């Protein structure tokens, strides 16, 4: 033995929880989510018209 | 280290006469917390390396 | 002849304010010994060589 360290943690040196006072970091990446297949965009034609309503 | 989680969307259709109000999007996260310290030891005397015949 | 052999490990966590002490590895051997002579002998007469008819 012959140490007795405080391990900075403690409040009031009484009982358990040495990780009371800490906190969290930001690792540096955010995860979000995948993209699903979209292959219906081709396999039928696209047109255009400027005006009119069918 | 925190790790945020993000992801949502949706769409619908818009009658005109009302107010767009936009739609809920919120988020989570994921967190790893670092263990202790790993060791490994071992402890070798003096007289039994000095007879010994190999290292 | 002698052929030693090693290799034994181990791994913990450790309490703080304490002093590491080790983790014992102890070896063994493996000896072969020598056997005796192996001998494989013959004799042949002259007179059977010389009224042979082949070598």
């Amino acid at each position: 033995a012959n140490f007795t360290p405080s391990r900075l943690g403690l409040v009031n040196n009484t009982g358990t929880g040495v990780k009371d006072l800490f906190l969290k970091t930001f690792a540096g990446e955010v995860l979000s989510a995948f993209r699903k297949a979209t292959i219906f965009e081709d396999l039928h034609t696209v047109r255009t018209i400027s005006s009119g309503k069918s | 280290a925190q790790f945020p989680i993000v992801g949502l969307s949706s769409t619908s259709y818009h009658s005109p006469g009302t107010q767009l109000t936009g739609n809920a999007i919120k988020h989570a996260e994921a967190v790893i917390n670092i263990d202790d310290k790993l060791v490994s030891n071992v402890f070798i005397a003096d007289v039994d390396e000095a007879m010994n015949h190999y290292d």
